[PDB]
RNA sequence: AGGAGUGGAGCCUGCGGCUUAAUUUGACUCAACACGGGAAACCUCACCCGGCCCGGACACGGACAGGAUUGACAGAUUGAUAGCUCUUUCUCGAUUCCGUGGGUGGUGGUGCAUGGCCGUUCUUAGUUGGUGGAGCGAUUUGUCUGGUUAAUUCCGAUAACGAACGAGACUCUGGCAUGCUAACUAGUUACGCGACCGGUCGGCGUAACUUCUUAGAGGGACAAGUGGCGUUCAGCCACCCGAGAUUGAGCAAUAACAGGUCUGUGAUGCCCUUAGAUGUCCGGGGCUGCACGGCGCUACACUGACUGGCUCAGCGUGUGCCUACCCUACGCCGGCAGGCGCGGGUAACCCGUUGAACCCCAUUCGUGAUGGGGAUCGGGGAUUGCAAUUAUUCCCCAUGAACGAGGAAUUCCCAGUAAGUGCGGGUCAUAAGCUUGCGUUGAUUAAGUCCCUGCCCUUUGUACACACCGCCCGU
């Protein structure tokens, strides 16, 4: 099974392998509901369980992505649960669904899934770092 | 510091037969494997070659800490008639065509 | 037209030689 | 044995700039121009890119087969290992490294600097080039010293397209009275080996390429056979 | 407007003071001073000093056939391999002090004789012809009233029209791709593994792969947009089919400086003459004779704790070709600097899934001298390198000089910046509290101004042109 959609935020190495099973996602061997940051439980589980608890038995997801930092796997776990669902109900079941589905995942998120290249900045010579110098001159 | 004269023969001969010299050599240290069994000092082959370029026989052209030299008429018959090492040997300048 | 006087005089047009090359380039 | 890939494009690099100097001072004489260098299987040929090819080959090819020896015994190659040849450039006023040799024999030669430049000038303008400037730079006339320009046509001064579009060189002349400085830029055209004409797309600047328009016939009738 | 800062409450060097030199060789600053990539125990610019030297081995004034060219060495040969107290004194040993030319070593001048290369005016937007117009002329117009852009950027006006350099475009670089008929380093559609509610086929190797990784190669999407302001133009300010709506650097013009470099140079003008010659020998040692009003450091505190939490977010080096001197995993000496041994690595292949914060934070905070030092010398035992004496020694141990951001005055700073921390690289036989790069980090911003210090344009005044650090008047 074949949906291409991923998830991705910031750097971290993830993988959506989609296989006919229960939508788990595992973090450092820590299911979707026990979390590994253990303080920003809430903001991930409300979506889903909330609607239903067999909503995800449709198609198992090996997800496992191996993000350190908890702004880097928590909100890419949520990315993955949308991204999955949203190409799952789009390949796979018709395009009306396509269309209400896409609405909710939509006033979930309006327009954040994709950013601009940025990072941290480059360091100049003649000072100790990216925009900053040596003595000061008053 | 040693001033001997057949090593410089030898030196000499060997330029002759060669056109330029092959060994690394090192005024603080005797020895070097490229200056070995050609013992003499670096010093006194390139006093000897200014003294020359003073007098003048050869050419020469210099790059990135190297010498290249060139053996010409004048050279291979100066060296054929101080030494009187006789024309039996051929130099090595003029091979082939 | 000769050119070493001007070449001279435009190196310093206010120099010691600044008139005799000027009373050169006039004829 | 065998060293590191950084290191064997650092060790070749050293070899060219070595290979570059060498040839520059040795080959003054005759009008140094450039090298290429290609490599096959423990085979590598240089050639010495000239203005004066009669003239860098020698009597009976001496200097062209002695050059071999003095890579051989310098590189490290083993004997026979290297061939070397010699061809000459198609053009010489839009190489700087010529023309500036060029300008630093005419120097030599005590040919004054202004003609001299003049003469250059005129060469690059008459070589196909859109913009030649030198600069002989320190002393001509007196104790102190003169920066002394001519520029004509176009010229870039930044960007990337100074690079690909500008070749600069920079020499030294000797004289009586101390060192003149001798710096060529030459603009290129578009397209390549001096604007042969166009060719399979590989833009690089600017151009309005109008072609021919459309016309139509003024009889009221058409083409009969 | 603030934050971090500072010869104050530690650490590294550049002046506050100098005659057994002890440090300033480049300074009219901000364009000297952790700068000469200049961390000198290598012989450092030798430096200061009982330093065996000749480093005249450029051919021609005297020139012998021994210029006189060692010593671990018993107070008489008074330093670890300097017979430098005393006719002692030797296993290669004939080897001279100089007139036609930058020669002893070419790091010694003149960087005001120069080149080249840099720095600065230059971080700002300026600069110049040709033809034409004005003026006797120097010169001016073009290069501008204005709107108004980061911008001589562009609309426009127009005795100017056409052009040239700079700016922009350009290049590299950054939280963007469901094509790489793409990959043993990275999981994997249908094989052959497989408890378990189509997987150890990444443990032969999926010939389709690809999603992360290769930022490794080919791409597009600020206007098939909206509202408002503006001459409805050039543009600007906010947003209703919507990944992307000022990333950071490189290059960087004309004209200039008596700016720096002759101590980078086989890039070079103008030179010296005669004995422990700047090059070998200097146990000891050069700024170190120094009190956080020159880079990198202390938060009087739930924003902070020692792994009950990491399937991690993350620059770039590394071995023998001259040349021995590289990066190191793993065992033992071990509860450890340091030592031994086989092993891997020319490198996405080994160090390595680089120990780049520990978010519940399993010694565990009430009126906080006392986790925000512990104002640092005792201890298994202290180095691949002669010299570690102000220095690579090394793994670590009770409150105690500061107390709430410590003002005379200062070559800082606005979207992953300031500021913590650390990790690399250059220096590196030894070594970084230096420099150059790299990591977890934001906005409701101040979407400001010309009052300081400066710069640019226009008008204006000038007795200035060596150009206000000017000229100049009088006792």
């Amino acid at each position: 099974q074949s949906v291409q959609v991923f998830g991705r935020k910031k750097t971290a190495t993830a993988v959506a392998h989609c296989k006919r099973g229960n939508g788990l996602i595992k973090v450092n061997g820590r299911p979707l509901e026990m979390i590994e940051p253990r303080t920003l439980q809430y903001k991930l589980l409300e979506p889903v369980l909330l609607l239903g608890k067999e909503r995800f038995a449709g198609v198992d997801i090996r997800v496992r992505v191996k993000g350190g930092g908890h702004v880097a796997q928590i909100y890419a776990i949520r990315q993955s649960i949308s991204k999955a669902l949203v190409a799952y109900y789009q390949k796979y079941v018709d395009e009306a669904s396509k269309k209400e589905i896409k609405d909710i995942l939509i006033q979930y998120d309006r327009t954040l899934l994709v950013a601009d290249p940025r990072r941290c900045e480059s360091k100049k010579f003649g000072g100790p770092g990216a925009r900053a110098r040596y003595q000061k001159s008053y | 510091m040693l001033m001997p004269k057949k090593n410089r023969i030898a030196i000499y001969e060997l330029l002759f037969k060669e056109g330029v010299m092959v060994a690394k050599k090192d005024v603080h240290m005797p020895k070097h494997p490229e200056l070995a069994d050609k013992n003499v000092p670096n010093l006194h082959v390139m006093k000897a070659m200014q003294s020359l370029k003073s007098r003048g026989y050869v050419k020469e052209q210099f790059a990135w800490r190297h010498f290249y030299w060139y053996l010409t008429n004048e050279g291979i018959q100066y060296l054929r008639d101080y030494l009187h090492l006789p024309p039996e040997i051929v130099p090595a300048t003029l091979r082939r065509s | 037209f000769p050119y070493e006087v001007s070449d001279a005089l435009q190196d310093d047009p206010k120099g010691k030689y600044s008139k005799k090359l000027l009373n050169k380039l006039v004829g | 044995v065998q060293i590191s890939k950084k290191r064997k494009f650092v060790a070749d690099g050293i070899f060219k700039a070595e290979l570059n100097e060498f040839l520059t001072r040795e080959l003054a004489e005759d009008g140094y121009s450039g090298v290429e260098v290609r490599v096959t299987p423990t085979r590598t040929e240089i050639i010495i890119l000239a203005t004066r090819t009669q003239n860098v080959l020698g009597e009976k090819g001496r200097r062209i087969r002695e050059l071999t020896a003095v890579v051989q015994k310098r590189f490290g190659f083993p004997e026979g290992s290297v061939e070397l040849y010699a061809e000459k450039v198609a053009t010489r006023g839009l190489c700087a490294i010529a023309q500036a040799e060029s300008l630093r024999y005419k120097l030599l030669g005590g040919l004054a600097v202004r003609r001299a430049c003049y003469g250059v000038l005129r060469f690059i303008m008459e070589s196909g080039a859109k913009g030649c400037e030198v600069v002989v730079s320190g002393k001509l006339r007196g104790q102190r010293a003169k920066s002394m320009k001519f520029v004509d046509g176009l010229m870039i001064h930044s960007g990337d397209p100074v690079n690909y579009y500008v070749d600069t060189a920079v020499r030294h002349v000797l004289l009586r009275q101390g060192v003149l400085g001798i710096k060529v830029k030459i603009m290129l055209p578009w397209d390549p080996t001096g604007k042969i004409g166009p060719k399979k797309p590989l833009p690089d600047h600017v151009s309005i390429v109008e072609p021919k328009d459309e016309i139509l016939p003024t009889t009221p009738i058409s083409e009969q056979k």
